């Protein structure tokens, strides 16, 4: 139950984290997590129902698909946990998290072909099925459409933010969650996908590994906003069309709401996580 | 109020797009002959499936963008 920075696994962490993802893969489980994924990024929308992203229920949302995610990893091996990628510190194509014997690194330039790490398609044990792209081969081009990763100092002006989330809840808001998300400023979540490049700047981002680590952090920098703003909570909070307020359940599960998933620490901790000052 | 519609070949491959599991758009494109799944945000941007979390300022926009993701490989269907 404790989630840790990536750059800090063990030898053995690392193994069985990898392992565990690999069995979820060979049995089928692992594509529908990428399937789910899809379908909310096609169906949400500005205008219309929006529950994954777009929205205040975004961070929820990706806290309990990530919850559904390690639970999988733990019925495979228990001691498996989610690790985060604080790609405001670990932001090269350097990091061990790129190393072959953790993620592998980027794409060759022609294909956009990862060519190894555990999940290159060369080991015939990380196929591409759910797929817009046809190919299925993994792929990466690693700060190849976008220059940088965010940095610390542009992640702090983003929890600096007092309010949660603000009318009109979707794209165009201001407030912290649309500014974590990255749609408006300078852009943290979105920016990572693009940088990663690959399955990562698609609507089935899950097909690669580190999209579980890059949530993990992202969901981190929420429980760090709850810990500077101990005042601000979710909003809205009730009676809002197409967005889910407070204690409205969430799809698809439709037994969870944004008030149940508000304090992580009834499902995990985090290996360092500051208290309120 | 709906964008124009669009026919042209770039890199080689045909983009079409037109005004009309995913949401109910709007708006269609395709790449040789096979659609492409497109959204437009709140600003006016609009995004792909292909490239989901990097808005461009028009559907060719989008459209192109897919072109140059896909390197050349077929689309499949949504
Ligand atoms: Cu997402
Ligand atoms: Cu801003
Ligand atoms: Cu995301
Ligand atoms: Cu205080
Ligand atoms: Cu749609």
């Amino acid at each position: 139950t404790v989630r840790k920075n990536q750059a800090t696994l063990t030898a053995d962490e690392k193994r069985r984290f990898v392992a565990a993802v690999l069995e979820l893969k060979r049995s089928g489980r692992y594509d529908e997590f990428v399937r789910t994924h899809n379908e909310f990024i096609m169906s949400d929308t500005d205008s219309g129902e929006r529950t994954g992203h777009r929205s205040p229920s975004f961070l929820p949302w990706h806290r309990r698909f990530l919850l559904d995610f390690e639970q999988a990893l733990q019925s495979v091996d228990s001691s498996v946990t989610l690790p985060y990628w604080d790609w405001s510190a670990d932001r090269t194509v350097r990091a061990s998290l790129w190393a072959p014997d953790f993620l592998g690194g980027t794409g060759r330039s022609t294909d956009g072909r990862v060519m190894d790490g555990p999940f290159a398609a060369s080991t015939g044990n990380w196929p591409i099925n759910v797929r817009v792209d046809s190919r299925t081969y993994l792929r990466r081009s690693l700060g190849g459409s976008v220059a940088e990763l965010p940095t610390r100092a542009e992640v702090e002006s983003v929890l600096a933010i007092s309010a949660y989330d603000l009318p009109p809840y979707n794209s165009a808001s201001e407030g912290f969650r649309n500014h974590l998300e990255g749609w408006r400023g300078v852009n943290l979540h979105n920016r990572v996908h693009v940088w990663v490049g690959g399955q990562m700047a698609t609507g089935v981002s899950p097909n690669d590994p580190v999209f579980w680590l890059h949530h993990a952090y992202v969901d981190k920098l929420w429980a760090e906003w709850q810990r500077r703003h101990p005042d601000s909570a979710y909003v809205p909070t009730g009676g809002t069309p197409d967005v889910v307020d407070l204690n409205e359940t969430m799809k698809p599960w439709n037994t969870v709401r944004p008030a149940d998933l508000l304090d992580h620490t009834a499902y995990y901790t985090f290996d360092a996580l500051e208290h309120h000052h | 109020a709906a964008p124009e519609s669009f026919d042209e070949v770039y890199k080689g491959r045909r983009i079409q797009g037109r005004p009309a599991h995913e949401h109910g758009g709007g708006y269609e494109v395709f790449v040789d002959g096979v659609q492409l799944h497109v959204m437009r945000n709140a600003d006016g941007s609009w995004i792909s499936v292909v490239s989901h979390y990097d808005p461009v300022p028009t559907p060719r926009a989008a459209a192109r963008a897919a072109v140059d993701e896909l390197q050349g490989a077929p689309l499949l269907p949504f």
